[PDB]
């Protein structure tokens, strides 16, 4: 049988996605977790269908930023994997 | 109508032990000797952006001396709120 | 005659005018204000559509899209410090890949 | 009912692309652009006018406004539209 | 209801940020984060919705809510 | 006999000791002052300047240095190296989101 | 030359929780600057929120949101507690 | 007339409450101003006055001074979670930063 060596499929994956706009977290498993976070400051709240749209994107654009500072975190430190202190070092130097 | 000596390589009164001296008290053990100029461009460039804000705003009131509130507004637009100049 | 009409511009001086004076940013509305405000505006319009077009054609579409409209304002570096804290909805990110990660 | 600079977008885009359209999305997406721009304009100006005691916004606190949000070629080409379209004005 | 934020998901995530490599431990870690973010935005947009005596978060209280953080979105206006 | 002479390394800390317990700006003040006007200069010709606010641009880029410093040191010791270099500074920046 | 501040009210302030303690003259200033600093943070805060409503009055509603908004946890909850006993003191 | 009684008193404040008042006014946030809020405005401005002199007076006795200096506001701020959150990004002039070495640069 044939089989790609580890990484060609990775990087074919990171053109793909780069190249493409969709989102890609599932709706419903967002919106429960959304409505369950909700849930703990105000009860019985409902929501209009293009405001999680609208968190739904600002979410996945701000771990895809984070994402990005973390690989440059990573290959910092001359290695190619992330890792835990890797996010926390870029979420200090954000400020958060 | 006596003005001073133009103005040169004034960036050398960035001295060495200066920039030594502020990494001391940011906490940095060790310093490559590549630092010194790395530190000198970046400091340059920041001080561009603040005067530019602040010589915008002192051209805005019609007045040729730049006052610490030009400052103060300069740095706060750009958020970097700076406390004990008002007033 | 409208004062858009008198000063060669396409937006709509007089709604900037109306916008400006319910929008409590001031006593008095000096009458040249809306007019450079309506100026600068178009001006940053054009300049955007241009390059959002411009990457339109380079992907043989017709039709500008929010992805050309993000890889328009990204790749311009004026834009992308004026825009550098906005995030465009379905506009994804630019293709970039660390040296470091290709084979060899 | 709802307000939007739709048209104006499309006329600029005519006039730039003629054979360029655009999708509800990107239209929705330039509408917010343009509040966006116009809100910081006229909150940076109203700075100033404070700053500075005055009760008049008038053309040239927009101009400083227009100095200090936009960086280096961009606010030179801006300030040479404004100038421009406010000389044409006059007369 | 965390779980729903699936490790592949999460590597896709990461595949647009042009990460090649990826440790087992970050999944649980990148799901603190997550959860983080959100609820200071949802408790900024909560709170619109509540001053304006409404039962029904739109999407302009979102809006003014990621604005406010200096995460200015377009498109939803 | 021998003079005496500390390790390397520990003066460093004892200086870092010494100026993180005390606030005295840490620039000569006529040389900032001198770089503040050829800067300026490039701008408008003839300006003058109020004394309380060159203090005030030297408090401000003090403080902004001094916070590089920190984050250029935490991303040092992130490489497991202690001596900061270059690169470090180019990272802290580029994740501030200043380039 | 009439510069007002907020000098004697923090000073009046500083005397009701140290009794024996002072202040120099640039920490002065800097409380100052803080003060004012806060106030056209909410001010402003509240501006927004009342044009969000499309209502033209800015009433005690709007600075309690607008607190809530600006301060973290702990201390917006404190913060809230004493401006309700406050306004509901003067009110009587 | 009746006796002049000042809405600080009525409210049991120390912030001038008039003062507040002329400033919300004339700082051209909104056409109208209810008469509670700049009430409200000042307890709140109050409240944070008394938070930070507490711990800047906590600090001045920890360094055995008597007289709170700017450093002191400094160490205040710094240490306290809410108050450095809310002014993150804030200067201090003449305050200096908090003691702080990392823990792999002491020898072992």
């Amino acid at each position: 049988p044939h089989r790609y060596r580890p990484g060609t499929v990775a990087l074919r994956e990171i053109r793909r996605y780069q190249k493409s706009t969709e989102l890609l977290i599932r709706k419903l498993p967002f919106q429960r977790l959304v409505r369950e976070i909700a849930q703990d400051f105000k009860t019985d709240l409902r929501f209009q269908s293009s405001a999680v749209m609208a968190l739904q994107e600002a979410c996945e654009a701000y771990l895809v930023g984070l994402f990005e500072d973390t690989n440059l975190c990573a290959i910092h430190a001359k290695r190619v994997t992330i890792m835990p202190k890797d996010i926390q070092l870029a979420r200090r130097i954000r400020g958060e | 109508k006596r003005h001073r000596k133009v103005l040169r390589d004034n960036i050398q009164g960035i001295t060495k032990p200066a920039i030594r001296r502020l990494a001391r008290r940011g906490g940095v053990k060790r310093i490559s000797g590549l630092i010194y100029e790395e530190t000198r461009g970046v400091l340059k460039v920041f001080l561009e952006n603040v005067i530019r804000d602040a010589v915008t705003y002192t051209e805005h009131a019609k007045r040729k001396t730049v006052t610490a509130m030009d400052v103060v507004y300069a740095l706060k637009r750009q958020g970097r709120t700076l406390y004990g100049f008002g007033g | 005659k409208t004062r858009s009409s008198r000063a060669g511009l396409q937006f709509p001086v007089g709604r900037v005018h109306r916008l400006l004076r319910k929008g409590n940013y001031s006593e008095r509305v000096g009458a040249g204000a809306p007019v450079y405000l309506a100026a600068v505006l178009e001006y940053l319009t054009a300049e955007i559509l241009e390059l959002a077009g411009n990457a339109a054609r380079d992907n043989k579409k017709t039709r500008i899209i929010p992805r050309h409209l993000q890889l328009a304002i990204r790749n311009d570096e004026e834009l992308n410090k004026l825009l550098g804290r906005v995030t465009i909805a379905q506009g994804g990110v630019l293709p970039n890949i660390q040296a470091v990660l290709l084979p060899k | 009912r709802k307000e939007s600079y739709s048209i104006y977008v499309y006329k600029v885009l005519k006039q730039v692309h003629p054979d360029t359209g655009i999708s509800s999305k990107a239209m929705g997406i330039m509408n917010s652009f343009v509040n966006d721009i116009f809100e910081r304009i006229a909150g940076e100006a109203s700075r100033l006018a404070h700053y500075n005691k005055r009760s008049t916004i008038t053309s040239r606190e927009i101009q400083t406004a227009v100095r200090l949000l936009l960086p280096g070629e961009l606010a030179k080409h801006a300030v040479s539209e404004g100038t421009k379209a406010v000389t044409k004005y006059t007369s």
